[PDB]
């Protein structure tokens, strides 16, 4: 019922950055999770996924070597780490409740969200 | 997840979660003997099955399509464990009896005087 | 073939299950519930269930009546009987400087076996009218109000009965699933389920058309009853604000001591020293009438009519007309009528005190309070009302058996066994070497 | 031939037992037996098993025994003392129907503490003279006849005694075998056995002399004794043909009562209204001399030259000497002597009535009886006899110590523990 | 089963097994016949324990069988007769056998033991 | 695609607007379709469960590729962008933008 | 890689603890403890295992003096209470043989309730003065002393208190240690302990001043203390040779029967005749001298100056300052004063008798001893003593708490659980 | 304890001895009985998650840690008595049973996941 996204780690650009995100009021497990962050003057976009659910993951081709996902379920936690930031990087990652603990899924919740620099 | 975490999940899903003052004295003694029971009760029936120490017991006992119709792929992703019990609540017994008649014919054969072991 | 018989252990299954649940958490509760609480319990969420619960139903509220029983006799017990305080009382009016003023009191005195079974002495105390009778005519001859029914036993003036925190635990193989609705109205489906192993502290508080000490409503008011429309049903009315009641006993009381046998000690009322006012509540009135006008606004949406009104409790003795609570030790009566007399700084409720209490419905037993030495004062939270229904729709501070008192802390939870066995069929033969 | 051990687990054997069996079912019996039955009782034939049953040493008795006289005591425990009644009564004959011709009663009055520790109140009563004792010669002054040896106390006219039938149901575990041989005598071998966990349900029912209300032989009349030539032992006469017998007191009682203390009464009896032959029994004609007929025909196998006699019991207490039963909570004393007289519409029995009643074997534990108000008939089935023994034969209404009315159904059933393991050799020995 | 022969009753092990598991002076009768079914239980799968048997109905060991405890081949025992009668047969020597079969399999997890086969 | 989505369909003068506009491969390979919005410099809220379902404030629909979001009317509380996204193999396809006004 | 965890289950380790032990053998000892003890039970001696044990702290003790304390109770439930005594009594001097010559005697006078409840007699009894507190002043009235605080029980008149061994044995799970160094003096480290399933038989013998019918030191005599610079510690002396204690009371003392309630009475003395000493004990002479020289020989171990004397107990009432013991079914006391008068053929010690109780310092409860008829005389061995001490050391005699009695034969036991499981390093890791 | 920390091979003499071979005199002994039972039962358990239920003894998957003794194994093997043996450890108990929780927990995630069919 609550989530709050990690202040985000701002850094230069090509540079090694990480989110991390807090969950509450949830088992924080039978859902997925998900991460997408809006550009400036843009809309949201998804970039990484957890099965948190399970040990699985999927990302964005965008950021397919660029960022990382997992989700701490034992913590009520997520993260995604992440590297060689692109100078067009300065984008609100949102934390998301994507559900579908049996099927469905669909971004039911979002986070404050956090933008890091993507430049220094 | 912790305990009964997976109760709202898929039978599939939930399957990884397996392994999560005189008056006084009398009620005491019956709380602690009836733990005690339902214990040995459920190690009784998993010894006699003969999968006692498993979580998951694989049997040689065919499923009837009378006790459920539902194929694999409907049964283990379109049902929780609580709606399958409901399902086959009746039947239950016959289940148990035929696990505990197979597992007794094993360990029979098993001893046979021409072809022992 | 295919689809083989597998057996799965520890699989997340439960049925609806009545169990004996213990308690844990010179104080009677604190000595009989010895038995610690997790001091980090964890509750968890479980994702996607619905679960129906029925408050009404519910057996937790009997168990938890029946222990409450039993640890108030055991408690009494192995104290003073009074048995021997039963003869023929010669009675007159109880004073107080200057005048006939005790309204309330009677001064009675009585021939009682002393310390050899072949004397009597002459001992004498003070007695409340409440607790006492007149044998016949219109004579000075008095009887204490029990001694016909039930022997009365002293309650042993080193016991404490202040409510303290309780918590229920389920045993192995059971859990306590809880509610977690903030509108769940007590009875039906909940959409949002939690797993317990102990419930939350609960103080088992006596009292009768109000309802002290208990947890707040975590949204609106919440009109809860078995069938809301049915004159012959209790209605429970959940607060989300306390009123804040604060009630006195301006007296300085005085005991005296009479040995009624070998080592057995009576208690008694001496004199009193005081304001001449026997006991009073102290509730805003500002306070009182939002509050009342927020409930008559939810019972506008069960009854839409302009026609409630708020009316004292019909005939009956001073268990169902009164509201009844232990503060600082001692029995107040008070009387409601202020606070129920409506129709859609403070008010002071004028209290009676009693000493031969007959708690319950059940009259084979008695207990005497003692009195206690000084004065009393104390504070509680109104946190519910009971009220009973039967134009227009009147509504009376009436009440039920003190099972309500309970209900309404453990209308939340409900008692369920784990069957963690259970079979399913699979791809898969056991291979045999 | 080259065997090894094997052992098994499971195996169905058993050895003999003695165990703590359970109940199955405002009725005490029904308070205290709170566990339900199973609703279709199963049976299992054990077939070419042989099982020897012996009655006389069967300890189901002994253990239905101790439950009843134990409920009895708890049931009467949370009531009412008579301690209060032990004072000088001042007794003369009672009023009848008409004028002072009732026998058996009178009419004492006594100095009794009321409520209140302070004062004494006069207070009267109508008593049997068995419950009364006289205190001096040529004297009105008596006391009741417990105040010799012990308080009484009252039984509550809350709780009822009236019996049911109560299964008696082994513990897991155990079983109870059962013998299904119609002629069984009860010590032998039985060659039809099966097996169940509760036994029929036995009505706990009371009497000295004629059992009442039990099971008919499925075979013909079985005479069953421990050893029959022996005459210092019971003979149980167990009939295929029930006898009915009717028992009253045509005479309405009026119950009242006498505060005594704190919610603390006792219940006097007030005048009575109706006839003055009190209480007596009814057994019809040429069915007694019938039933009889066929017992001594039986009798005959273990006594073959004849000369059967039939004699009223030879003395002792009345609760020996007559034939006791509880009648709707009132207890009948019933003479029998017009039964038990012969050597080779109906008969009626006069009977007393008691109100302080010295139950089972004991004097001490005794309970006071309240009157029951208005009158009484109570209908009931013969089905068995109680005999002793002593050129000819005599035979007695006697009996024994309640443990013979019970052995009397407990004959059938036997308890057994169940013993799993065991060993046999195989030709196969274990392999790593 | 009780009823039958040994061999064919080896096929009933199961019901014989499954039977065993389920006012203060009630209350302390009824509570002492629940601890001694437990206490009885347990025994005798503590004593299957021992004997290296554990959770079996039918284990081979490695104790010989020989006339001193019964002179009998197994066409005779098994099939011929009844699990009763058997005991009676053999009544006696049972605290013989069990001994040994602890002291064999007290030999056997020596030789485990003793071996120190590991990964 | 991008949802397709309308530069400003869900903007519009005060009391009355047009339905925001989406259109999707994605939402033609499955009723996956959903809508969500946010005010200026928030985190977004789902504004539907899908195009066709929990459309509590306005109503919406789809129709295989098209989607759309019911305007209601032009609520003050209405003028916050109205994106478009739909579940695709991986991840889902999402609105490049979607102004909006009230 | 090396070094891995190992399992092991029943590993030789245990951990000191607190459980309940069993008790193991018309006699309420007999009765209760029913359990019959191994005739036969081994003494597993433990090679090179050494021990710390604490008699002072020994949880046996504890759990004898609650099983004595709670069977002293029980054993008194179902008999006569006499709280229908507490009336005036009227008492002169009490008269036998040459008239009104018996120090000690009164001769009471009171108004009894008889079997009947509306009756009142007049009654009397010999009652000893140490029961009777004056009343009213200097007057002839008088009041048995326990009426002033509580209700008195009488003791059983079938029931027999006689120590009879008693052996205290471990629970499943558990066992008992036993220190066998003939000079352990009570505390730290014991160099052979052999593990026993129960306790030698302990007789729970009561006694104050001087421990009677106890086991005698192996070894040489022993002094144990907590702390024997401490003058706040009692010292215990074991003796290694006992001393013969002769007490008799050479008078023939005759009961009546005061009916006190429907079955009750009060068993009060009625008269005595023979020589009026009131009882007294013989000890020799020279082996008190000798066993007393013995002892002070090991107290100069802790007391090198030299400087040793012996006084009568300080004071405080006769459970205190007297050595008192049950005989038969009578409660002496004792002067001992005789014996612990000295500074470093026989010594009569005269003695009293009670019968009212004050068993155990319960005060809430007492015990009414009735009398025994005829003539006692019981032969008793010493085998330790109790002293307090507090340049010349003063010891004086005085009993402790009861608990003092019982050390002295269980401080060579210590009871510890049993824990089977542990772990150690191998070099081996599980095959998959 | 009784002798060496050398593994005694006389180990169901101890198992065995575990089963057993006046109202609230009545309660206490069926105190006493029950709980002999539940420490019975709890060892069992506590062998049963590690994967030992049958054995008196088990060879782990857990390594030893050299901060649990800083010893070798001549050191402790025939060196040490079990009682001293036990004190020297008794702060590393709950963590070495928390790790063959563990263990055992991994190797039956393994098997579930690799199951053999016919
Ligand atoms: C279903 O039931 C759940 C309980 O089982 C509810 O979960 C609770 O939600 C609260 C917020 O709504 C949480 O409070 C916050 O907790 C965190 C730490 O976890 C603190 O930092 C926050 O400050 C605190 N919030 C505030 C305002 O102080 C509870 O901790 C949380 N309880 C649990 C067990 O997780 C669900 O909200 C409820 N869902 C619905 C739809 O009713
Ligand atoms: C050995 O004991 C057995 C009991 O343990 C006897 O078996 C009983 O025989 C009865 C007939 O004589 C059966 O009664 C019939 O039951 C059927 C249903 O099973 C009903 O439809 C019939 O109406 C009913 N017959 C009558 C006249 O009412 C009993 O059911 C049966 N009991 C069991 C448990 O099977 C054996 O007969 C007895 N052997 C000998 C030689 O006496
Ligand atoms: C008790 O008696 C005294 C006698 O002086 C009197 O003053 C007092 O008021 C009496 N009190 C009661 C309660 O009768
Ligand atoms: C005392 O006796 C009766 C007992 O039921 C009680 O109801 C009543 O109130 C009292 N007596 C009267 C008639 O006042
Ligand atoms: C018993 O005596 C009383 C005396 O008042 C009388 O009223 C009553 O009728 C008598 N009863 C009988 C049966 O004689
Ligand atoms: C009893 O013996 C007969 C053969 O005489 C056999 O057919 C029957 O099956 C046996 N009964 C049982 C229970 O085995
Ligand atoms: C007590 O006094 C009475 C007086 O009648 C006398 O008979 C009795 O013998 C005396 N008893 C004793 C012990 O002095
Ligand atoms: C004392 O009592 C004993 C009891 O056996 C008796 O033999 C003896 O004669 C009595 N002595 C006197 C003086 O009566």
């Amino acid at each position: 019922x609550x989530x709050x996204x990690x202040x985000x780690x701002x850094x230069x650009x090509x540079x090694x950055x990480x989110x991390x995100c807090x969950x509450x009021x949830x088992x924080x497990x039978x859902x997925x999770x998900x991460w997408x962050x809006x550009x400036x003057x843009x809309x949201x976009x998804x970039x990484x996924x957890x099965x948190x659910x399970x040990x699985x993951x999927x990302x964005x081709x965008x950021x397919x070597x660029x960022x990382x996902x997992x989700x701490x379920x034992x913590x009520x936690x997520x993260x995604x780490x992440x590297x060689x930031x692109x100078x067009x990087x300065x984008x609100x990652x949102x934390c998301x409740x994507x559900x579908x603990x049996x099927x469905x899924x669909x971004x039911x919740x979002w986070x404050x969200x956090x933008x890091x620099x993507x430049x220094x | 997840l912790g305990f009964l975490g997976a109760a709202g999940s898929t039978m599939g899903a939930a399957s990884m979660t397996l392994t999560v003052d005189t008056h006084w004295g009398i009620k005491q003694l019956q709380a602690r003997v009836l733990a005690v029971e339902h214990y040995l009760r459920d190690q009784q029936l998993l010894g006699i099955w003969g999968c006692s120490g498993k979580l998951i017991c694989t049997t040689n006992v065919p499923w009837n399509s009378t006790w459920s119709n539902k194929t694999l792929s409907e049964i283990w992703d379109n049902m929780t464990w609580l709606q399958w019990d409901k399902e086959i609540s009746n039947y239950t017994q016959i289940i148990y009896g035929l696990l505990e008649e197979s597992q007794n014919q094993q360990e029979k054969n098993e001893t046979d005087n021409l072809t022992c072991d | 073939e295919n689809l083989w018989v597998t057996v799965y252990y520890g699989v997340p299954v439960w049925k609806d299950a009545e169990t004996t649940l213990f308690c844990a958490s010179h104080n009677v509760w604190a000595t009989h519930c010895c038995v610690p609480t997790d001091p980090n319990p964890q509750e968890i969420v479980l994702e996607n269930v619905t679960e129906n619960f029925n408050m009404w139903k519910n057996n937790m509220v009997e168990q938890m009546h029946e222990d409450i029983i039993s640890l108030w006799d055991q408690s009494l017990k192995p104290c003073v009987k009074l048995t021997p305080l039963c003869v023929t009382l010669n009675c007159t009016n109880a004073t107080a400087s200057n005048s006939s003023i005790i309204e309330g009191m009677k001064n009675c005195s009585f021939n009682i076996t002393t310390e050899l079974r072949d004397k009597r002495e002459k001992k004498n105390a003070l007695f409340y009218k409440l607790d006492i009778v007149q044998l016949d005519g219109n004579s000075s001859q008095y009887r204490l109000i029990n001694c016909n029914t039930s022997a009365i036993t002293q309650a042993c003036p080193k016991v404490s009965f202040e409510p303290i925190p309780i918590h229920y635990c389920a045993p192995a193989g059971f859990a306590i699933l809880k509610c977690n609705n903030k509108t769940f109205t007590g009875t039906g489906p909940c959409n949002n389920v939690s797993t317990v192993q102990c419930t939350h502290g609960i103080k088992p508080v006596v009292s009768t058309q109000l309802l002290l000490n208990g947890s707040l409503a975590e949204g609106e008011i919440i009109i809860r009853s078995e069938n809301i429309t049915d004159n012959g049903k209790t209605i429970l009315v959940h607060l989300n604000e306390s009123v804040k009641i604060e009630c006195t006993r301006p007296n300085n009381k005085t005991r005296t001591s009479i040995r009624i046998g070998p080592g057995q000690a009576f208690y008694a009322t001496g004199q009193v020293i005081g304001d001449i006012r026997e006991a009073y509540c102290n509730i805003s009135e500002s306070t009182w009438n939002e509050t009342l006008g927020k409930v008559v606004k939810q019972l506008r949406k069960h009854f839409p009519h302009k026609n409630i009104t708020f009316q004292p409790s019909s005939g009956g003795d001073l268990e169902v007309t009164t509201h009844s609570f232990n503060c600082g030790g001692e029995f107040f009566y008070c009387n409601t009528s202020g606070l129920f007399n409506s129709t859609w700084d403070s008010i002071t409720l004028p209290c009676r005190i009693k000493q031969i209490i007959n708690m319950w419905q059940e009259v084979g037993r008695a207990m005497y309070a003692p009195p206690i030495q000084g004065n009393i004062t104390c504070v509680s939270n109104i946190t519910g009302l009971i009220l009973t229904r039967d134009n227009t729709e009147t509504f009376r501070p009436g009440g039920g058996d003190m099972r309500d008192n309970w209900r309404s802390e453990l209308y939340k939870y409900k008692v369920v066994k784990i069957e963690p066995l259970g079979v399913a069929p699979t791809a898969c033969k056991r291979r045999v070497v």
